[PDB]
């Protein structure tokens, strides 16, 4: 989806 | 406690200019103390020579990972990860500076800058400053992202601090 992660980038 | 911060900003080492920075000190004092302190680079490290990884068009820039300019790293002033401060600022414009994390309380030095709205961030990540100039610069960086975040140019902070 559209997330701003730190290293478990999710959909 | 206060200064207006920037970036120098090069395309494949081609400058590209200044993007400045106000940052919302009466929101959330430990959060824009964090990145001016961090661009001034006063404690040894920060942002001056790191790039933005993860670039994606209709969305936002992700930099800040000046330890593994990947995803995987950055620390903050206060050491590897902070709280989040709060959630008052919520992302409703173009421009906007954020954190990013790896869920709750885990901010460290990695931050976005919005293109869009980002409505579904609030009460998530933390809003902490507006870019003030410069906008047209964040626009070019987007240009060279993709759907994945992969950039295809190098995007480098090569000075940063405060004005």
């Amino acid at each position: 989806x559209l997330l701003v992660t730190a290293g478990l980038v999710l959909a | 406690a206060m200064a207006n911060v920037f970036f120098n900003i090069s395309i494949n080492d081609k400058p590209e200019g200044r993007i400045v920075f106000k940052l919302y000190d009466e929101a959330v004092p430990k959060t824009a103390k964090n990145f001016r302190e961090l661009a001034t680079g006063q404690h040894g490290f920060g942002y001056k020579d790191s790039i933005f990884h993860r670039v994606i068009p209709q969305f936002m820039l992700q930099g800040g990972d000046f330890t593994r300019h990947n995803g995987t790293g950055g620390k903050s002033i206060y050491g590897e990860k902070f709280a989040d401060e709060n959630f008052q600022v919520k992302h409703t414009k173009p421009g906007l500076l954020s954190m990013a994390n790896a869920g709750a309380n885990t901010n460290g030095s990695q931050f976005f800058i919005t293109t869009v709205p980002t409505s579904w961030l609030d009460g998530k990540h933390v809003v902490f400053g507006e870019v003030i100039e410069g906008l047209d610069i964040v626009r070019k960086v987007e240009g060279k992202g993709s759907a994945s975040g992969k950039t295809n140019a190098t995007i480098k902070i090569t000075d940063c601090g405060t004005v």
